[PDB]
């Protein structure tokens, strides 16, 4: 009814819905594709693929389970899913694949059979999903040097230079309980799952915490990925942001949801009551953009992301944008932030409000990681609303006027200016 | 000269003719900047630029 939280040495948290028809039971390691090395990069997203290699999930596919896994750059999950009452058949499935079984996944006929299809997946991924891949590469530069820099699903390169000995130096280090936490999503209560948990004894490698690196850090800075034989242009630009667990997390989180997101084909999109749309839209600057806030919990990403099949104008696209974000310091209206507020509670709801589990439980785990519990979405908004005008003024006021940026980008952007003219656009002249 | 020698209706254009040409060096300039403009300058490298121009 407010989420249960409870731990005997296992983080054991759970939270019920009682018009559910599933459940998911899963853990969650306080330790991601950013606690990785530059060489080791990518052993995170090769720990998920193995355990979704046709062996493992062969086995849980009699049993009526489905297993989930993602990676982030702070968090590490993995999850399974089945029906709720089948509730034991998970948690045993779990116990086997993280503490029993070891060396029946990490077959010298499965790994090279993994890491031989985490390597067409790096293959596609930088060759034909050029929105994230500038979006990945914007982390690359903006975050240089540093743990947020490493691509989740790693380089190629780090990637064909791993062995097994490698997936368990990780493992052994950052799988533990300590950096751990079991989730219960969907029908299920948290006096069913508890329960069946201190039901089985072991402990492994106990008192043993994950290590830790350099803090991460931001530098303003570019990249760029040039292929004038892709038909569009992609770029993706930000400041240094805020994070998770920032005073202005939701402040920030509302200056993005202002301009917001466009799709130039959905005559509902040409329509929104944003300003920026005013400009764009006259010689049609591109096909598309949105906004974001991204947090984490060293650092965070204020910025944006555009495709465009219009070259000889993007020198405008990004002009106009970086313009109105100077209004977020200067000039925003009252009532665009209204429409502000309104909007991130529709989209901060589909978000935690979704009827699917397995969002619920990365949700959940990553949350009651860093913070130790969650936030309800009544605690959000009673935030959210509190922000004036005043709230947005003084947070663009340090935050994005006349600060350092983080471009990045490819296919058709030659057209795509340069640094002291892009950055430039930061600020507006005064008397 | 408009006489003789080199006498008074001779500063007089002389005069006349220094107001005179300057707007023609500008006017030319102009053509002159227009040329230029039609191909953009050169390089200490003498390749084409068209591959790494800066605003
Ligand atoms: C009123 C006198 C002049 C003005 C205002 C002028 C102006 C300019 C300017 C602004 C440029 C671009 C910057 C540069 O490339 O230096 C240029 C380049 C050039 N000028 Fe002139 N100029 C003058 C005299 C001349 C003369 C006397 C010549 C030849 C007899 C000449 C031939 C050229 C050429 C061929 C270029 C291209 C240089 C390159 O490729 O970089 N200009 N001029």
């Amino acid at each position: 009814a407010e989420v249960t939280q409870l731990s005997n040495g296992i983080v054991v948290a759970t939270e019920h819905n009682p018009s559910a028809h599933t459940a998911s039971v899963g853990v969650v390691f306080g330790s991601g594709a950013a606690n990785e090395n530059p060489y080791n990069n990518g052993v995170s997203n090769l720990w998920k693929n193995i355990f979704l290699s046709k062996e493992n999930s062969a086995v849980a596919a009699k049993e009526g389970l489905a297993l989930s896994s993602n990676i982030s750059r702070d968090f590490q999950s993995y999850i399974v899913s089945s029906l709720p009452g089948s509730t034991d058949k998970s948690l045993d499935f779990l116990n086997q694949s993280f503490i029993q079984q070891k060396a029946n996944l990490l077959s010298s006929s499965n790994f090279e059979a993994t890491k031989k299809s985490v390597l067409k997946q790096v293959q596609d991924f930088e060759d034909n999903d050029h929105p994230n891949r500038v979006l990945e590469h914007l982390h690359s530069t903006a975050f240089q040097n540093t743990p947020l820099s490493l691509p989740t699903r790693g380089t190629l390169e780090s990637l064909e230079n791993l062995v097994v000995a490698d997936l368990e130096s990780f493992a052994n280090n950052h799988f533990l309980n300590s950096n751990a936490v079991v989730v219960g999503t969907g029908n299920i209560k948290h006096e069913d799952l508890v329960n069946s948990i201190e039901s089985k004894n072991l402990s492994l490698q106990t008192g043993t915490k994950p290590v830790l690196k350099k803090k991460a850090a931001f530098l303003g800075s570019e990249v760029r990925l040039r292929d004038d034989t892709l038909p569009k242009a992609w770029i993706s630009l930000a400041v240094e942001g805020e994070p998770v667990n920032s005073p202005n997390y939701f402040v920030a989180k509302l200056a993005a949801q202002i301009f917001g997101s466009y799709n130039a084909f959905e005559p509902a999109s040409r329509l929104q009551g944003i300003k920026l749309l005013d400009n764009i839209q006259e010689y049609q600057l591109c096909d598309n953009f949105n906004h974001f806030s991204l947090s984490y919990k060293d650092s965070g990403l204020w910025g944006f992301s555009t495709a465009t099949r219009n070259v000889t104008m993007i020198d405008d696209l990004i002009h106009f944008t970086l313009k109105q974000w100077n209004r977020l310091t200067i000039s925003v209206t009252d009532t665009e932030v209204e429409r502000a507020k309104s909007l991130l509670k529709l989209q901060l709801g589909q978000l935690y409000e979704s009827g699917n589990p397995v969002n619920d439980a990365n949700l959940l785990g990553a949350e009651v990681l860093i913070k130790g519990s969650k936030l309800s979405l009544g605690e959000a908004f009673k935030k959210i609303d509190a922000i004036t005008v005043k709230d947005v003024k003084a947070w663009a006021g340090k935050r994005l006027w006349d600060q350092d940026i983080a471009i990045a980008g490819t296919g058709q952007i030659e057209g795509l200016l340069d640094y002291m003219r892009i950055r430039s656009d930061m600020s507006m002249m005064r008397w | 000269w408009g006489g003789f020698s080199v006498s008074n209706p001779t500063i007089q254009r002389f005069f006349a003719l220094h107001y005179l040409v300057p707007f023609i060096i500008a006017a030319m300039v102009i053509m002159h900047l227009m040329a230029l403009h039609i191909h953009g300058s050169s390089n200490p490298l003498g390749i084409t630029g068209n591959l790494d121009r800066i605003p």
